[PDB]
């Protein structure tokens, strides 16, 4: 498992925005608070990019377990590369799978 | 895969001389979303994209200039993948 890219984002939560540290891992999309802890994270094989022009220049990470999370992001042209990288990405994956508690902190470690 | 990731009948259904109502059938297996774009024919003008739900199979474009050939395209998002798209060219 590798690391293919990573940045600072801004999530838009309830009431808020947060500060989070994400990461595109050549099976996963793992999403930290600042060491590092994981909120989440959604393998790639679960996930869809979905661009957001309300607000402007954001997307929308949606999970087959029917969650999603929104983030803005620095410019237009990184938001089309976060989707571009995630695509090239997910034609190479095709299982689910769950981390351990282990797992993650093994994960969350590397980071 | 063994069903077609692509809608089917992509057409215009109601024109203005600036606007498109287009529709489509959707594929048989449920979408995340839809991705519709359009830009000029041929025109190296920017092309635009949107998105309308996977429940929704039709949508709306508008702001087009009157008299210009225009390439529309519908493709549908999964989780896990990105279907291949369905194109119409149709002049306002």
């Amino acid at each position: 498992r590798q690391l293919l890219k990573d940045s600072f984002m801004v999530e838009l939560v309830e009431g808020a925005r947060k500060l989070r540290h994400v990461f595109l891992f050549t099976d996963l999309l793992l999403c930290t608070k600042l060491q590092y802890d994981c909120k989440w994270y959604i393998p790639l094989t679960d996930l869809s990019f979905q661009m957001v022009d309300e607000p402007s220049m954001a997307f929308r990470v949606h999970s087959r377990n029917g969650k999603s999370y929104t983030f803005l992001i620095s410019s237009d042209y990184e938001r089309a590369e976060w989707r571009e990288n995630i695509r090239e990405q997910q034609k190479k994956c095709f299982r689910s799978f769950s981390l351990t508690s282990v797992e993650l902190q093994m994960l969350t470690n590397s980071c | 895969g063994s069903v077609s990731s692509v809608p089917t009948k992509l057409e215009v259904v109601a024109a203005t001389p600036t606007s498109l109502l287009i529709s489509w059938d959707a594929p048989a297996v449920t979408v995340v979303f839809y991705v519709i774009t359009y830009g000029e024919t041929g025109g190296n003008s920017p092309v635009q994209e949107f998105t309308v739900p996977g429940s929704k199979s039709t949508a709306t474009i508008s702001g087009l200039k009157p008299g210009v050939d225009y390439t529309i395209t519908v493709y549908a998002e999964y989780y896990g993948m990105t279907g291949s798209p369905i194109s119409i060219n149709y002049r306002t």
